[PDB]
């Protein structure tokens, strides 16, 4: 309990069904075909259908939802923009020129020796980086007036074809010469060397020595494409390119220089960046002197333990629903079975390991079976038992749980097991609903993304993946009606603001989602007057 | 998994 528990206007029970989407196609639809009398009634009359995939949840367009992004967005009451989407918006809206950390790096060079370096994976792969981002960084660095800029090009061939690097190289040389007339290519080396993530420091050292000491094959703008073509003819592809060195000593990373890595994926940037900006140069075991007084920037955070500034640091995610309730001195209960326990804690609470004051947690063991189609009800009954006990106690004005079966059995692709998974989930929901009506809670049921509504591909084969269908949002309180947002479809970012509105609690400014309910009285005044 | 919005959230 917490001091302000009695300030709530309505106690809310939020059920997050995992992998339960809304689809009218009955073919392979384990939810429609399953016996689901409870959800058939809850998903009738006053209910909503909200988006849980793609840009609606901060993911690239067309990408299916998932449990991590879904519980994050439900908990946060805002769209958390995934790195790719976030950076692409910045490029589209010319925001690099005013990026705080980019301006910082350019100010360091300008107030210092004038020298700045860009290093990363140069291709349109989009897994670790994108060449478009590197081009946008060059244009912004130029506009910001940095005296000297050098590019260290890491060859891909893994996220793109093994002989595409020559094209990205040609694109880059022409961009630097004709488009910007500013910036110089200094190194080409394959990601096998620059981007190791297995502590093979002898590979990092090849990239390190190329960048620091120009250890590699000397070439120039006129000759470098031909060098690469000769490498290709010798079966040395992009991923494995041995270093090519341009600009001589001036293009090396020297004392007092500043360096930006443009990859947004951290795992393969940790080693080279720590070699440059911390003490792991020792691990490279090189005879070359390490340059003094370097400053390293990353496109994103590579490790919290690193001193590096980031162009796009993590969303602060202040005042997610779980933090906000605690700040309002309202207690709460989060319950899941083992397979989804992280989702109702780490992910729901904002994507970090933090338990807020007044937050009580409950883990129900998942069944110990080889695969979950062998016990499709999983432990949904136990989760409902624990929620029902909290409803009877009345201690917590906000309680929430996850039901795992639809998602976890959905992944087995076994249609008949998925049907039973949904039947057991519906039974559990019904038991919670009856308890909320007995004990004075409002019930809201939603999901984190779809899965079980699509168990068959069109050819009749198994479908084991999440989906892009909408998810339900239900509400048992008859004093409210659902209303969609003005300018977009409702989405998972609208769940937490809606909870707060029903609970009669303030909404923090950090929640940029909107409540998608309206009190009937207020709707009635709006009708008769407008 | 290291920060909200990182690459693992794509899956
Ligand atoms: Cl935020
Ligand atoms: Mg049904
Ligand atoms: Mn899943
Ligand atoms: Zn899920």
């Amino acid at each position: 309990a917490m001091a302000n528990n009695s300030s709530v206007a309505n106690k809310v029970c939020l059920i997050v069904i995992d992998g339960w989407g809304v689809s009218e196609d009955p073919y392979g639809n384990a939810i429609l075909n399953a016996q689901t009398p409870v959800m058939d009634k809850l998903c009738s009359g006053n209910w909503a259908q909200i988006e849980a995939h793609g840009l609606h949840v901060g993911l690239p367009e067309g990408l299916m939802g998932n449990s991590e992004v879904g519980h994050l967005n439900i908990g946060a009451g805002r769209v958390i923009y995934q790195d790719i989407v976030r950076i692409n918006l910045a490029v589209k809206n010319n925001k690099f020129v005013t990026n705080e950390s980019l301006v910082d790096a350019c100010d360091r060079a300008k107030n210092g020796n004038g020298r700045l370096h860009l290093a990363g994976l140069v291709s349109d792969g989009g897994v670790h980086s994108h060449i478009d981002h590197m081009f946008a960084l060059v244009k912004a660095i130029k506009e910001l007036g940095v005296p000297e800029l050098y590019l260290h090009f890491y060859g891909d061939g893994r996220d793109t074809s093994p002989n595409s690097g020559v094209g990205f190289l040609e694109q880059t040389l022409e961009f630097l010469e004709k488009t910007t007339g500013y910036g110089k290519l200094a190194t080409v080396v394959g990601r096998y060397y620059a981007m190791d993530r297995d502590n093979r420091w002898e590979r990092i050292n090849v990239a390190y020595e190329a960048m620091i000491g120009g250890v590699g094959e000397t070439s120039d703008e006129a000759g470098v494409v031909e060098v690469v073509r000769k490498r290709y003819a010798a079966d040395e592809t992009d991923e494995f390119l041995k270093p090519i060195i341009l600009q001589g000593e001036k293009g090396r990373v020297q004392n007092d220089d500043t360096i930006i890595f443009f990859d947004y994926r951290a795992d393969r940037m940790r080693e080279i960046s720590a070699a440059m900006g911390m003490d792991r140069y020792k691990d490279c075991n090189s005879k070359l002197a390490h340059p003094s007084n370097l400053q390293v920037y990353g496109m994103t955070q590579y490790k919290a333990e690193f001193p590096f500034k980031s162009l796009f640091p993590p969303a602060s995610n202040k005042n997610v629903l779980a933090e906000w309730l605690a700040e309002q001195k309202v207690s709460q209960f989060h319950c899941a079975e083992t397979e989804k326990y992280a989702h109702v804690t780490f992910f729901f609470n904002g994507g970090l390991e933090k338990q807020f004051e007044g937050e009580e947690r409950c883990l129900v063991p998942s069944p110990k079976v080889a695969t979950y189609d062998l016990q499709p009800e999983m432990s949904a009954a136990g989760v409902a038992d624990k929620m029902i006990e909290q409803l009877e106690a009345g201690t917590h004005p906000f309680i929430m749980c996850n039901f795992a079966p639809p998602d976890m059995v959905g992944h087995t692709g076994v249609y008949e097991a998925a049907v039973k998974a949904c039947e057991a989930t519906d039974i559990a929901i019904g038991r919670i609903y009856e308890a909320t009506q007995k004990h004075g809670y409002s019930l809201m049921v939603t999901a984190d993304h779809g899965n079980a509504e699509k168990m068959k591909a069109p050819d009749g084969g198994k479908h084991t993946a999440h989906t892009c269908y909408r998810v339900p949002l239900t509400l048992s309180h008859p004093g409210f009606k659902f209303v969609d947002p003005a300018d977009r479809h409702p989405a998972l970012c609208d769940v937490a603001p809606t909870v707060l509105a029903i609970m009669g609690l303030p909404q923090p400014a950090e929640m940029t989602g909107v409540s998608i309910v309206q009190k009937i009285k207020l709707a009635a005044a709006l009708e008769h007057h407008h | 998994x290291d920060y909200p919005g990182d690459y693992c959230y794509l899956y």
